[PDB]
RNA sequence: GAAACCAAAGUCUUUGGGUUCCGGGGGGAGUAUGGUUGCAAAGCUGAAACUUAAAGGAAUUGACGGAAGGGCACCACCAGG
RNA sequence: UUAAAUCCUUUAACGAGGAUCCAUUGGAGGGCAAGUCUGGUGCCAGCAGCCGCGGUAAUUCCAGCUCCAAUAGCGUAUAUU
């Protein structure tokens, strides 16, 4: 649920076991798929990547590179 | 109902990366890439391996 | 046997809902006719293909499934266990050469007799000659029953299984000695003038088609081959089912008629030869059924894309070419 | 005597009901 | 909205709610209603030493209060209007930075200038991140104390050194006293980080402790805890839990005078026998001839290191291999593995949660709906007002029954905050937690094995069952915690409430407690079925087409006979079941879906329902500092 | 000219004789809503949200016809042993 | 140098052998430059702008190795040409 107007949004978690980062109740920071509304490929009525969880970047902490925050 | 979050990642060996000497890099490193493609030249009959081809 | 019952209803009943209008039925249809779940049926076809429920075809440009032999066995006995009939499987079978002879029991314990069909032109019109069957049979069953005569008892048809009565003895054929072969006799030759008398003859009456309980009481079964007293030979068939039974008494028992029965009765029994307006609870049906088409139409396409097999020959060949140049 | 079972349902938590 | 003044005006709106939801929750903390603003401090580098800039901290006017080794004080000043308590811990004195970082509402850390931060300050880093920061403001102490040529540079390499755990954020200098006052005026007004579970529970952090011996020979008597309410309106009738010494029934609340407000006896409730919430952590109520024989019959300091390195072995055979368990040719088979059964499918074949269950499930409370009863909860605590005394207000707490140990550990330097359980948590159950191991530690973790968990505001030593994280209904167990995977630790444990940070921990050598694995509370249910699996390897060694003869999987005849119905697999895909068995010796025919390869192994699954061990102590010794080997 | 075809559907990348209407992937949808005309039924005007990798036009071989004609076979029948 | 500094420039001394003073980000089926290499996974996890890959020999997933493009930059989302 957005934050600047308060509108729900389903947001794909890109890659494996990149869902077991994110934790209900957490700041989340999404972006376009890619073709600027268009439901990308498999997923269906899916708009939104889920980029970065509690100011850290997702693409880290499956790199292992960063810890999250709570 | 199903639905693992990350099996394949947990699953797979984690093999450890093997120590490699160090790569030249900038001009050193594009004076490799032009040697090893219009110097030393082997004739080939028709040209059908590529760089990588492993096998 | 049956240890999985949810999903294999709903697809099995779908191929053959494809089975009584064309051949192979492709996976495609399948999904769209049972739209209770979606996408994890290909996983049950998989467990289907395990045993001998359903066969894979891929000739040509024809990509499906069919129903086999024992699959179609399957989906009788699964109607069944829902009609409270069947529950457990008893292992005396008779593996006959037109039907094959199950023995069930159902939830209180008590054995009845199964008859499966088993017609063997492709196995689609196969597996429809064996429905056209048993319907038949259960039709003469219930009409003999009601009439006074000693069948089996009709119970419940399925496609093409039929329950009757376990009426258990032995064929008259593997007979060495009856303690009464005079009283024998003379029932016997009762139930072809019965038979006649209802303008009905069995035309192949004979010592291959029935059974005796205990050395006391003549059992009959098997009809399909019934025919018409209104037939121009019906005299004919008549007196050669009388000879055949004359014949074999005297031969494998040795006793000599002394009443020979030779009545033509049509018939003093029953001809059994012939044997603001709209209310919004409307609307919203109406509505519901407009949606769901709108819908199914739409997963046809989804899946008629399923070709995966046209790629997958295709790139084969690519490899092979640029490899060569 | 294979793999068949009567397991008894006599143990269980006490829960709080709603 | 159409309109360009009413699309304005929708706009203006929308401002006026959201200042004003703002000023709700800024007027709740440090000034003249709400209590105070408490400071933790942490110097992560040992170079760094905490006097030399809590002394420039502390100047307003000060009130040095003081305990045995620790001096933590209250800082006031009518010029920002703004009540402070400063509080320093120590890393690698885990027991303390974490206990007391879990009530304050800031956190400062202070850095060295030459390098980031030290081994033992990252160890406390690792998990005040995971068991929950508030807000953190990081500081620096040693960058005027050099020359400007380098003063650009310092900065500069502190902030690379940085970004690896704080992305983005300021680095304040505290060298003077404007310096510290900088510092204070942006403690104060800061975007604060409400930590989920001190909100919903109502806790206190002490500021002074009496004790009153009922008598002294029992060593037990009541307690006085003199301090702040902070979370939510604190009810007599609930129960209270200290931190490290377990939940006690309270006697009395009284209000006396707040010993420090921002600018300058009598007995709150008392509790009633029946209205009163119960301290019963389980439940109460528990003929042939002489010589012829049967066949001719029918015609008629280095055993723990050397346990490490088998342990080392251990972990490398079950990530290799998932569950290749070798069948005992001494003991039968079906003996060996009587409780267990073969499941057609581990995701859809039907398990009873309520089937063959313990002894120690029959001393446990279950929940008949969780969710509802923790919505249920969660609005009489927010929607509900009760009768109790409100936050901001000094008050004091009688307990009836406590220990001498609480006020002893007290004066030497550790800190008690104390916080309201919620209904039904003091009742036990079976407590859930996805957690993932941390990259710290490597050392091989067996899954019985006895570790130390931070269920948020609880500290215990529990036996868990580590599992895999699914949506299923049957959940298959990990005898191994491994480094990537995200695992389900089940254990006994009295029931708390979501969201609750966990974390695990081991004790290793010397008193020094090792960061495993961190993570969250999940749902708290004990139907959540852990299944243990064991695969028995065969060998298939006489090949015909579909149907294969396979040995060494069993060693008896009627071991065959006893797994009949369990279906077989194989490594390279092919899905099989048995035939007949053959020898006398453990050999069987097997049919399977295609042909077999030589270079193959067939393998069958068998499971049973595996429950943890009853290992639950509410006492957990204090570590000693923690330190790099 | 995609082409079947077209002396126009030609004189068009060698692109400009005058001039009116009108189309811009398929659906949603010629639906809602507003306006207007209509006694009414309706007509004219006329969206969006959202959904989908296609929707289609010409031509071409003939896997299959539950299409038709022939021809052949005691691994088919007929008369038989 | 400069208000005073800093930086640059100018200069004494020390400062380079590959386990360093160690270069990154994307990718490697097609589009599109570069592997039918090895292990793991088995329509699962996942990837994939699109076409598609995965249901036991995966050139497409997770790894290892190898290679390619750009190179102190390089990905990703969005507005727009």
């Amino acid at each position: 649920q957005l934050i600047k107007n308060g509108k729900k949004i389903t947001a794909f978690v890109p890659n494996d076991g990149c869902l077991n980062f994110i934790e209900e109740n957490d700041e989340v920071l999404v972006a376009g798929f890619g073709r600027k509304g268009h439901a990308v490929g498999d997923i269906p009525g899916v708009r939104f990547k889920v980029v970065k969880v509690a100011n850290v970047s997702l693409l880290a902490l499956y790199k292992g590179k960063k810890e999250r925050p709570r | 109902s199903l639905a693992r979050a990350g099996k394949v990642r947990g699953q797979t060996p984690k093999v450890a990366k093997q120590e490699k000497k160090k790569k030249k890099t900038g001009r050193a490193k594009r004076r490799m890439q032009y040697n090893r493609r219009f110097v030393n030249v082997v004739p080939t009959f028709g040209k059908k391996k590529g760089p990588n081809a492993n096998s | 046997l049956r240890y999985m019952s949810r999903d294999d209803f709903r697809v099995l009943t779908a191929v053959e809902m494809g089975m009584k209008n064309h051949e192979i039925v492709p996976g495609s249809l399948i999904a769209s006719i049972a739209s209770l779940k979606h996408g994890g049926c290909n996983k049950v076809l998989r467990e289907l293909v395990k045993h001998k429920l359903i066969a894979w075809e891929r000739t040509k440009t024809v990509q499906g499934y069919r129903l086999t032999n024992a699959g179609y066995d399957y989906l009788a006995l699964k109607t069944l266990s829902s009609r409270q009939v069947v529950e457990s499987v008893g292992n005396q079978m008779g593996v006959g050469k037109e039907s094959d002879i199950y023995i069930v029991a159902n939830e209180e314990g008590q054995q009845f007799a199964l008859k499966l069909h088993r017609l063997g032109r492709h196995n689609v019109s196969w597996l429809y000659l064996s429905r056209l069957s048993a319907m038949k049979e259960f039709a003469y069953m219930k009409a003999l029953y009601e009439r006074k005569f000693p069948v089996p008892k009709p119970i419940d048809y399925n496609r093409h299984a039929v329950v009757m009565e376990l009426i258990n003895g032995y064929p008259l054929c593997q007979i060495h000695h009856v303690e009464d072969p005079a009283s024998v006799y003379d029932e016997a030759m009762e139930l072809i003038v019965k038979l006649a008398n209802h303008g009905l003859i069995h035309g192949d009456f004979n010592e291959f088609n029935l059974i005796l309980d205990e050395s006391d009481h003549i059992t009959m079964i098997d009809f399909p081959q019934m025919v018409s007293t209104s037939h121009p030979n019906a005299e004919w068939y008549f007196d050669r089912d009388v000879k055949c039974i004359k014949d074999f008494f005297m031969k494998r028992f040795s006793y000599e008629s002394e009443l020979f029965p030779t009545f033509k009765d049509i018939r003093r029994e029953d001809t059994l030869d012939v044997e603001s307006t709209i209310p919004p609870e409307l609307v919203k049906q109406k509505v519901k059924r407009q949606l769901t088409k709108q819908q199914k139409s739409a997963v046809r396409r989804r899946l008629q894309k399923g070709a995966n097999i046209f790629t997958k020959q295709r790139r084969e060949n690519m490899q092979n070419i640029k490899s060569s140049l | 005597s294979i793999c068949s079972t009567y397991s008894n349902l006599y143990n269980h938590p006490q829960l709080i009901k709603y | 909205e159409l309109s360009r003044v009413d699309q304005r005006h929708r706009a203006s709106q929308l401002r006026k709610q959201k200042k004003e939801a703002v000023l709700a929750e800024k007027r709740q903390l440090g000034g003249k209603d709400g209590p105070p603003h408490q400071v933790l401090v942490v110097p992560l580098h040992s170079r760094i030493s905490l006097p030399e800039a809590m002394q420039l901290l502390q100047d307003g006017t000060v009130h040095l209060n003081e305990l045995g080794n620790t001096q933590n004080f209250m800082l006031l000043c009518p010029r920002l209007k703004h009540r402070w308590f400063f509080t320093s811990a120590r890393p690698g004195d885990l027991h303390v930075v974490l206990d007391m970082a879990k009530v304050a509402d800031t956190i400062l850390f202070l850095l060295d200038p030459l390098e980031g931060w030290d081994s033992t300050g990252d160890y406390c880093l690792s998990c005040l991140f995971a068991q929950g920061l508030p807000t953190y403001t990081l500081a620096v102490q040693g960058i005027s104390g050099l020359p400007l040529k380098k003063q650009i540079d310092t900065r500069k390499k502190l902030s690379k050194a940085v970004e690896k755990r704080f992305p983005h954020d300021k680095l304040l200098l505290l060298d003077t006293q404007q310096e510290a006052g900088m510092l204070l005026r942006q403690l104060a007004n800061q975007k604060q980080q409400h930590l989920a579970f001190r909100d919903r529970r109502a806790y206190l952090f002490a500021h002074a402790v009496d004790f009153v011996p009922s008598e002294e020979n029992n060593l037990v008597g009541t307690l006085k805890i003199s301090g702040y309410v902070r979370g939510q309106t604190l009810n007599v009738n609930r129960l209270l839990h200290i931190v490290g010494y377990g939940d006690f029934q309270m006697k009395q609340i009284d209000a006396p005078g707040d010993p420090f407000p921002l600018n300058p006896k009598v007995l709150m409730k008392a509790d009633p026998g029946r209205q009163e919430s119960l301290q019963a952590e389980v439940i109460p109520d528990p003929k042939v001839p002489k010589g012829t024989s049967s066949y001719q019959a029918e015609w008629i300091d280095e055993e723990a290191e050397a346990k490490m390195l088998e342990k080392y072995k251990q972990e490398r055979l079950e990530e290799m291999f998932p569950d290749e368990v070798d069948t005992p040719r001494d003991v039968a088979a079906r003996i060996r593995f009587q409780k267990y059964r073969g499941l057609k499918s581990f995701r859809t074949s039907p398990w009873d949660p309520k089937e063959n269950l313990p002894q120690d499930y029959a001393r446990i409370f279950q929940f008949q709906n969780f969710t509802n009863t923790r919505k249920s909860i969660f609005k009489e605590v927010e929607e509900k007002e009760v009768e109790g005394a409100e936050v901001g207000w000094y008050v004091t707490l009688h307990v009836s029954e406590v220990p001498v140990s609480v006020v002893e550990c007290f004066r030497q330097g550790t800190p008690l905050i104390a916080f309201s359980l919620l209904p039904h948590e003091q009742k036990m159950s079976v407590l859930n937690m996805v957690v993932r191991r941390d990259p710290g530690n490597t050392e091989p973790v067996k899954a019985k094995e006895e570790l130390i968990f931070h269920c948020g505001f609880r500290r215990f030593r529990a036996s868990p069952l580590f599992s895999q994280h699914t949506a299923a209904d049957k959940h298959k167990l990990q005898r191994f915690l491994t480094a990537d995977m995200a695992l389900v630790a089940t254990v006994y444990a009295p029931i708390t409430f979501p969201p609750a940070s966990v974390l695990l921990f081991k004790q290793k050598s010397n008193g020094m407690h090792s960061l495993i694995a961190t993570g969250h509370l999940m749902s708290v249910d004990p139907d959540r079925m852990v299944i243990k699996r064991v695969v028995l390897s065969g060998h298939p060694f006489k090949i015909f087409t579909k149907m294969a003869v396979v040995r060494y999987m069993f060693f008896n005849r009627e071991d065959v006979l006893w797994f009949k119905p369990v279906e077989l697999r194989t490594k390279w895909g092919r899905r099989g079941h048995i035939k007949e068995p053959l020898g006398t010796h453990g050999h069987m025919k097997c049919s399977f879906d295609g042909k077999l390869k030589s270079q193959d192994t067939v393998l069958m699954n068998l499971y049973k329902r595996v429950f943890p061990k009853w290992t639950y102590d509410p006492y957990v010794p204090e570590p000693v500092p923690w330190l790099k080997s």
